């Protein structure tokens, strides 16, 4: 996995790539690692998977609570506070790793926070396997007052690093735009690298080439009148 | 213990289980009955971890028997099965899990149908023409898997038990004493007394 | 991490590095380990950062409702909340943490709190896996009732050689100066205290 | 695994099966595990599949220098005790074999000798290895005997494979089939378990347990 | 020793052109011995199916678990439940049990009644979702399926040439499979039509 | 201390009435006029914004709440009564089905959880 | 059997059109301590090869002598020792190829990561890499510990593959080699600002550069951040 | 404490024909989750019309093919020039395996070519020397995805003839040199998507009457 | 291997020996000898880890055939019995010792008199009127106690070992399938074919 | 253990302390851990001392047998012989050496060992567990080119601190100073540097 955050100008931005593994398999090759904890803070996750969703959801949930018992837009040092003393009072068994971006009243923000329940600031951040190759990226293009498009182009290129040199990283880039006084805008497949070609031989079968024993009609209705 | 073997014929289920008891060095009993009377027509043998075993078998045992008194009717061999199960299934994320494994043989008096039931300590449940725990079936299955017939009688059910007794003496490094053999019919539970 | 603490005539200065490592991975470059829990009551933290983030919003808390209640609270108090949770719970707590305040009455204070949860008031203290070298350093070059410039000084060149040698320790120098005047922050860059 | 020789009337019969596993990933269902090591001895391999590949290669070597020395056919008695002679030199080293040398001589008979890692050697008439082994010796010992006829007693040993090869996860692929004679064996053909499973289920009327 | 292999078994779910397939193997057995030819995982609420490998009594119990939980949801929502909330629910009642979960992987598979969209999703024993627009595969022999499936697979296949593909991708994995086989059956799931077939296979 | 009245509170008279339901029907009774109409696209509901003082900014005051992003409350009664009810409807449709389906309950089921915490204030302690 | 004592973070290098650029930092640490700040890791063998070695500065220096017998031995009797029959990069490697993999194979091996970087006699250039378990490989980008999840990345966004090689200049092969120097810099907590850089080019030979130093580094940032969340 | 051993992952396969084989491999090598080279050739051609790859840890590998290689050239030496014949390849590589029972080389060998009717032939071997002459097989990191495949495809197992339901197998005709590269591709490209070790790169090496030829096709990267 | 017994009576020594050969899970065997002939008086039965056990006795029977043939003269049971002991006391120190226990059963040719001989694996060496291994012993000795009889003939003798044979059948955990049971006198070594 | 070796103007001058301890008892309160190995070649020892006598002893016999052959051996010599006995046996000992002498071509010099077996000319070097406190002190304190005088104040104040850090150094501060003038010996006593 690798996930970035990047500060700029008028807001925040982060981008995720989609590939999902069980060890070296890939179970997924389009996974949706960018989660929506309100409509302008959304956060990627690394780690366990479940435990990224599940906590994500969870603060989610109890920040709409919250925004409503309020009658204000949810703040992104909330969400954060809320997920530091969940996954602290857990010691590291939640497995989540996250980062942190949106918008609120207060401006644009940007955290990392890990699994033990330790938080940190930045204008640039980077987690997952693939992190010390997007960090490369970061640590070389990175500048003070970035445009809306600077950011997304580095962003989107810290990722590249990942998906191309680390193992656990691949397929897509994923990015969510986050600007101040504006819609959050996600950018599912925001970029489509690694297509796969076209086989050399189609494999579909005659009709009739697997053994049958038994057919049988499955009654999915329920039972029926008269 | 060791040794449970099942079988469901034509007409009934016949359980067939060891008579020893040893802990550890010395055989301390050679007629002990691995098995309990669940209801008229329902019977459970056993085997696993000492006294885990019996302690189950009779709280099954008496939890049956309380909803034949409070309903004035026998559960079928299907439902207590299920109840059987969902007990191991709870046990085996308790504190300290029963290590029992059993076989229940019962008679549906409604379907006029033999019926026998395989369940591990881990709550596994399987419906079976034949069965056993432990490395009983290693010796035994090849066997049945030979002569079975669904539509054997109760002679030769037994027949065919007697042969796989004969290659578990042949074949098994322990004394298990013979095995104690009990039949459940449409008419309940008889043992047979000479084997 | 290299952290430290110096009282002198005007009050005390908190001085730390900006280095936080996975093995020997710099997870943050610019880490800001000079934490407020009261206005003019501050702390330098070290060991999990889990931990000593957790007590320090606690201890931020029960400094809040006490002012609420009872007024501003002297350093020492803060000292005591601080070593409560780390006494209490010292068998889950991987947590160094040296406390620094300014009262009126007192004037600059320097407590440190080390692994067990003892407290130690002292003039000066220094903690962190670089404080280790600077051990000769501080205890030679260390005065009391220095002026402002002296100890900036004095906290510049320690935290320089504690950074030169430990590994763990590197980046920036923050300090956070604590008088009567109010709270100021200063920023020491690496071409700047690695000549010195 | 599951491998099986016996002793009967018209020699010995060697019956084995094919797969060959790493953990739960099968490997290979074309494995010989039957070691024609000349042209009058087998070998069958059980554990290590080099240990016994290798070593029962280097035993036929042994037995033909000792008809060249000797100018007679090595006896099994003592072609085997070179085999477990080597592997007791190795104890504790962590060779792992489990091997039946099967032969037929005149001062003998047929013969068969289990030879085992741990320095084991013995004579019998029946054996079976493998992690399939409990469910051959099932089908072998209610239907042995020694008047089985060459045609009996290879589908005896073919059979019991496949009892094997049903039960025992580990046990499959294919069959291979040996008979032993005097003036030397004969290979007697390798059966798909798939097909003959089916095939033994309808004209034996055997596995009622199992739908076809 | 390892709770997820002891039993044995795989199960795999495709979409094809207006339909899903899902499909599993029928071994169930204790380690090295097999135990019953027989033992289905996969079910069906309503309209919407679950494919469960692992551990035997836990697919047993969560079968029963998400029968009395859709039997529930539907007397009071008075409809059936959908594929896309039923894999939230499964999502749900699995990381409930995060620090002493099920040894399960469940594959869920379905046609959205209203929308008429086919609908496949896997888990991990936790809960963790995995919504692939391809195929999903679980059990002993995943890897194996993840190669057949990833060769064999291609998009909006009809019913009856989808039904070659799944069943194919199976076999041929099951069959690379020491735990898993002994029969397997396939079930070609249309918007009000679904036909169950039992392939013919080696028993060894 | 301690809650020691464990006891029901709203008791059947011997003409078979719940004093205490009929009682609170009639501070309903009281309280000011709101209304709702169904149309085949949409549904309104509407109430007066009867404000206690002029220096009082009512549009602090809400009388239609927001209960998920599809269902909307409004009353007639006790405002404060009104006001922690919406806080538990808003929190029992995560609790009780959100956390559990991935999705906002149906309005007929969210109504169902709103009157079952009605009905327990009419019985229980 | 053994463990590294005092140790020798990464060493990056890349191949250009002309030639191979390899660098390393002058640090030697023992653990966390930053003990020697004067350790020079990269060693020219001839006017051809460089040598940079990571890992146990131990086993480095033994493995220095072990060239400088090389260079001696390869004389003796050798009237063209300074022509033909000198020793070139890919001998250099594989020797020591050879010697890292008994070593391993004796359990008892040089605890070290090593990249040969040179020019063959026909111009050929000349990048592999060895380490303790006696494992070599070859790309147009190489590094060693945090090098090859740092450098690696950006050096490969320059040659990503083979055809890339003629298109880089020497120019910019240093230049994305030196920030890649930065790069671990900031982020290796056991690299040190002063390195060394080696470039082996076939027209104009090696040309070996000491002390140098990361520089235009980016700090003035941190002076904004302030707490680890809510603080302001 | 020191582990003498390492992976650095990789995908091999060996495919007989009726009058060819081939021998191919994927280019990347690897150690976790970072790429080592996207082109570190893993098939060699080591002289009397045979190929080789011994794949798992890359040292041990290399040291493999070094030593069968050098006894390619002693056999020439030692024996007047004799052509080494594949079976008598095969019986060697057992000997050079074995010689390290006890310290194995961490290897999955396997070796193609003609044997002496001019028959294709491949040869399967285990880290310690047990081998086995085969019509197919996948070796290294993604060979459980692979063999499967191939049983299918090549083998035509679980196919049987439409009509007869079951009753007649799908005959086993011989495939052509095209026909089996295909699947070779087709396997990788599969074979790339679902496991993170291959990709980069495919070297497919043929070996007919003619001699041994090379093939190459990119593979994704990511 | 498992049980090995021994008795001396009046005019022989007797040595009853286990058949059962059993590799973990199976009985391999159920007519194994586990004994081997020293010299013509001298009988030697053995038990312990396998391959070890028969390697060790027949390198015995070796030496001791060699010193027969180069001497022309059949050695003391005592003679024999001290170099067995030698040889496995040499082996508990070496770098894999034989983990073998023996009986040696002699009839001494020039004292006229039956001696048996217990020896364990380190080269533990006693001469006894009755011995046995590993657990034989604790279920035997009691019997062997209270029936012994140093005048006792040999068919007393073998009516005691069946006593024993009866109680290690009832008792054991293990089916070790019976004993082959050899006499040594005077007349030198047969076999018991019916026991 | 706390030790160093000093460059200055006119050679070098090797300094130590004197405690010696078997986890907290002290076993030797007047260790002398500054060795002779040669006339003008001595070093300070660190490490196993059972292994560092051994060491010493047999370099010593190595020079002894060297200068019978070759003449005046090199402090580079000296060293290397050290170096080769630590690197070819480094999984049995623990032993870390410093070695200082005095050549009239080379004048003072100054070689570290540390526990891997390489070997480091440096112009001073500090060893011992009592090192890593007084690492600052040293760095900022050191000039080269030092008087005797300055240099026996460098070292008698770096080694104070030391001590004062260090549960595991104490007891005298013994100095050795290696010139062309020849072979000079000095001690400090507590009540004298303790003050400092
Ligand atoms: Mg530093
Ligand atoms: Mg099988
Ligand atoms: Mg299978
Ligand atoms: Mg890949």
């Amino acid at each position: 996995t690798t996930i970035v955050g990047v500060k700029f100008n008028n807001g925040v931005v982060i981008a995720a790539d989609t590939r999902s593994t069980q060890g070296p398999i890939v179970a997924d090759k389009n996974c949706a690692k960018l989660h929506r904890i309100s409509p302008k803070i959304w956060c990627a996750g690394a780690g366990t998977a479940a435990d990224t969703e599940a906590v994500t959801q969870l603060i989610g949930s109890n920040i709409e609570l919250h925004s409503l018992y309020t009658s204000r837009e949810p703040r992104v040092v909330s969400a954060l506070q809320m997920l530091k003393q969940h996954l602290f009072k857990y010691q590291g068994h939640i497995g989540a790793y996250l980062i942190v971006a949106g918008v609120d009243p207060t401006g644009s923000h940007l955290f990392s926070i890990h699994a033990h329940g330790s938080t940190d600031v930045g204008y640039y951040l980077s987690l997952g396997s693939g992190s010390l190759a997007a960090m490369a990226v970061l640590e070389s293009h990175w500048k003070q007052d970035l445009t809306k498009e600077e950011a997304i182009k580095l962003a989107s290129d810290a990722i590249q690093a990942g998906i191309w040199n680390d193992l656990g990283s691949g397929s897509n880039v994923d990015v969510c735009v986050m600007e101040i006084g504006k819609d959050a805008e996600y950018l599912r497949n925001y970029l489509t690298p690694n297509v796969r070609e076209e086989k050399q031989k189609s494999y579909k079968f005659p009709r009739g080439t697997t053994a049958v024993l038994k057919e049988s009609i499955v009654n999915i209705c329920d039972i029926q009148e008269e | 213990m060791d040794i449970i073997l099942g079988i469901r014929v034509q007409d009934s289920v016949i359980l067939a289980s060891s008579k020893a008891v040893t802990r550890g060095i010395s055989v301390l009993k050679d007629s002990d009955d691995k098995t309990r009377q669940l209801s008229p027509h329902t019977l459970m043998s056993f085997a696993g971890e000492a006294g885990d075993t019996v302690q189950f078998a009779e709280y099954i045992q008496a939890n049956i028997q309380l909803y034949s008194i409070r309903e004035d009717y026998e559960l079928s061999p299907q439902a207590v099965s299920s109840f059987v199960r969902q007990e191991l299934a709870k046990s085996i994320r308790s504190r300290r899990p029963y290590q029992v494994n059993v076989l229940i043989g019962g008679y549906d008096k409604k379907k006029n149908k033999p019926e026998l039931y395989q369940i591990d300590y881990l709550g596994t449940k399987v419906e079976l023409p034949y069965g056993a725990h432990g490395y009983s079936g290693f010796y035994t299955f090849s066997l049945l898997d030979h002569h079975y017939r669904p539509d054997m009688t109760t002679e030769e059910g037994l027949d065919l038990l007697k042969l796989c007794v004969q290659e578990l003496e042949k074949r098994m490094p322990m004394d298990f004493k013979g095995v104690i053999v009990k039949i459940v019919d449409k008419d309940g539970i008889r043992q047979v007394d000479d084997f | 991490t290299s952290i430290m603490a110096v009282t002198f005539k005007d009050g005390v200065i908190l001085g730390a590095d900006s280095r936080t490592t996975t093995g020997a991975y710099i997870a943050n470059r610019v880490t800001d380990k000079l934490t407020r829990v009261h206005d003019k009551i501050w702390c330098c933290r070290s060991g999990s950062a889990a931990d000593t983030q957790a007590i320090a919003d606690i201890v931020q808390y029960h400094l809040e409702l006490y002012t609420s209640q009872y007024g501003t609270p002297s350093t020492e108090t803060a000292a005591s909340v601080f070593k409560e949770l780390c006494y209490e719970n010292k068998d889950n707590l991987t947590a160094g943490i040296i406390v620094a305040g300014y009262d009126d009455k007192n004037k600059g204070e320097v407590y440190t709190i080390p692994l067990g949860g003892s407290v130690h008031k002292l003039p000066y203290a220094i903690a962190g896996s670089g404080s280790t070298f600077i051990y000769g350093y501080c205890d030679k070059n260390f005065r009391e009732n220095m002026s402002k410039e002296e100890t900036v000084d004095f906290i510049k060149h320690s935290l320089s050689q504690a950074i030169k040698w430990d590994g763990s320790s590197g980046g920036v120098i923050r300090m956070v100066v604590l008088t009567a005047a109010g709270v100021e922050r200063l920023i020491f860059y690496p071409d700047e205290y690695e000549q010195l | 695994t599951t491998m099986l020789a016996f002793r009967f009337q018209g020699g010995i019969i060697v019956a084995v099966d094919s797969r060959a596993t790493a953990g739960n990933w099968v490997a290979s269902q074309t494995v010989k595990k039957v070691i024609e090591i000349n042209p009058f001895l087998l070998g069958t391999m059980a554990g290590g599949a080099a240990d016994c590949q290798f070593w029962e290669t280097w035993l036929g070597s042994q037995c033909r220098l000792h008809e060249l020395r000797e100018k007679e056919r090595i006896s099994v008695a003592a072609a085997s005790k070179i085999l477990s002679n080597l592997v007791y030199q190795y104890k504790g080293a962590g060779l792992s074999m489990g091997t039946m040398i099967c032969g037929y001589t005149r001062k003998e008979g047929p013969t068969i000798y289990y030879v085992d890692s741990d320095g084991t050697r013995l004579k019998g008439d029946i054996f079976c290895v493998g992690s399939g082994q409990t469910f051959a010796y099932g089908v072998l010992d209610s239907n042995y005997k020694w008047d089985l006829s060459v045609e009996d007693a290879l589908y005896l040993g073919k059979r019991s494979i496949l009892a094997a090869a049903h039960r025992d996860a580990y046990s499959g692929g294919s069959v291979n089939l040996y008979h032993v004679t005097e003036d030397g064996w004969i290979y007697h053909g390798n059966h798909d378990v798939g097909e003959l499973f089916w095939k033994v289920k309808e004209e034996e009327g055997s596995f009622n347990n199992v739908i076809g | 020793s390892d709770p997820s292999s002891i039993n044995g078994g795989i199960v795999v779910a495709m979409t094809g052109k207006d339909c899903v397939a899902i499909a599993c193997d029928l071994r169930l057995g204790s380690q090295s011995l097999g135990v019953s030819n027989k033992f289905e995982k996969i079910f069906h609420y309503g309209h919407v199916f679950l494919g469960i490998t692992g551990l035997a009594t836990d697919v047993t119990t969560l079968n029963e678990m998400f029968r009395y939980k859709t039997n529930l949801y539907k007397l009071k929502e008075e409809r059936a439940i959908e594929p896309e909330t039923f894999t939230q629910l499964v999502s749900s009642s699995l990381y409930e049990r995060r620090f002493g979960p099920y040894f399960v992987g469940p594959v869920v598979a379905g046609i959205n009644s209203k929308s008429g969209k086919p609908f496949i999703a896997g888990f991990d024993l936790i809960g963790c979702i995995d919504e692939a627009k391809d195929f999903i595969v679980s059990g002993t022999a995943s890897d194996q399926l993840f190669g057949m499936c990833e060769s064999l697979y291609e998009p909006n296949l009809e019913p009856e040439d989808l039904f070659e593909t799944i069943s194919q991708a199976l076999l041929n994995a099951a069959d690379r499979d020491a735990l898993s086989g002994w029969g397997a059956v396939v079930y070609i799931i249309k918007k009000d039509e679904v036909v169950k077939r039992y392939l013919k296979m080696r028993q060894d | 201390m301690t809650d020691r009245y464990s006891f029901s509170l709203t008791t059947f008279s011997p003409s078979g009435k719940l004093g205490q339901i009929d009682y609170a029907l009639t501070a309903v009774k009281q309280g000011v006029t709101s209304l709702g109409i169904k149309a085949t696209n949409g549904v309104v509901i509407a109430t007066e914004k009867k404000s206690s003082s002029p220096l009082a900014m009512s549009e602090t005051l809400s009388k239609v709440s927001l209960l998920t992003p599809d269902i909307g409350a409004v009353y007639s009664g006790m405002g404060p009564d009104y006001r922690v009810l919406v806080d538990k409807s808003r929190k029992v449709a995560h609790t009780s089905y959100k956390r559990i389906y991935g999705e906002y309950p149906p309005t007929k089921l969210l109504v169902s959880e709103v009157a079952k915490i009605m009905q327990e204030a009419t019985q229980s302690g | 059997t053994q463990q590294p004592i005092v140790t020798g973070t990464s060493v990056i290098s890349m191949k250009y059109d002309n030639g191979v650029i390899i660098a390393a930092d002058n640090l030697g640490s023992y653990g966390s301590l930053l003990r020697f700040n004067g350790v020079e890791r990269l060693i020219p063998v001839g006017d051809n090869t460089v040598v940079g070695i990571s890992g146990d500065i131990s086993d480095m220096q033994h493995i220095e002598r072990l060239l400088k017998d090389l260079v001696t031995e390869n004389a003796y009797d050798n009237p063209l020792a300074d022509a033909e029959e000198a020793l070139e990069p890919s001998y250099i490697f594989e020797y020591l190829a050879t010697v890292m993999y008994q070593r391993r194979s004796k359990m008892n091996p040089l605890w070290n990561a090593i990249i040969v970087a040179g020019v063959q006699s026909n111009g050929d250039q000349f990048l592999r890499y060895v380490n303790l378990l006696g494992v070599t490989y070859s790309s147009p980008t190489l590094a060693t510990g945090f090098g090859a999840h740092m450098a690696n990345p950006l050096l490969r966004k320059v040659v990503d593959r083979e055809s890339d090689i003629p298109k880089t200049t020497v120019q910019v092969a240093e230049e994305a080699i030196v920030n890649a120097m930065r790069v671990l810099y900031y982020r290796d907590a056991r690299s040190s600002r002063n390195f060394s850089l080696a470039i082996i080019d076939k027209n104009t030979g090696l040309t070996f550069k000491k002390n140098l130093q990361v520089e235009n580094m980016k700090w003035d940032f941190a002076k904004d951040i302030k707490g680890y969340g809510t603080q302001k | 404490q020191f582990n003498p051993y390492g992976d650095n992952g990789g995908t091999i396969l060996g495919i007989a024909g009726e009058d060819f084989a081939v021998l191919a491999g994927d280019t990347r090598n690897i150690t976790d989750y970072s790429i080592n080279s996207r082109y570190e050739p893993k098939v060699f051609d080591c002289g009397d019309n045979i190929v080789m790859s011994a794949n798992g840890f890359a040292a041990d590998g290399d040291a493999l093919v070094k030593r069968f290689k050098n006894s390619v050239k002693w056999y020439h030496f030692d024996h007047n020039d004799k052509k080494l014949s594949i079976n008598s390849a095969a019986r060697n590589i057992q000997h050079l395996l074995y010689g390290k029972r006890f310290f194995p080389y961490y290897v999955h060998t396997i070796i193609a070519g003609l044997d002496e009717d001019g028959k294709g032939a491949v040869y399967s071997f285990d880290p310690v020397g047990s081998y086995e002459r085969e019509q197919c097989r996948a070796g290294g990191a993604a060979a459980s995805l692979i063999m499967p495949f191939l049983d299918n495809q090549v083998n035509f197992k679980n196919q049987y003839e439409p009509g007869t339901n079951g009753k007649v197998k799908k005959p086993l005709k011989y495939l052509s040199v095209e026909e089996v590269i295909k699947l070779v591709r087709d396997s990788f490209t599969s074979a790339t998507e679902r496991h993170i070790q291959v990709g980069d790169g495919l070297e497919i090496l043929i070996v007919t009457k003619d001699g041994v030829r090379k093939e190459f096709y990119e593979l994704k990267r990511d």
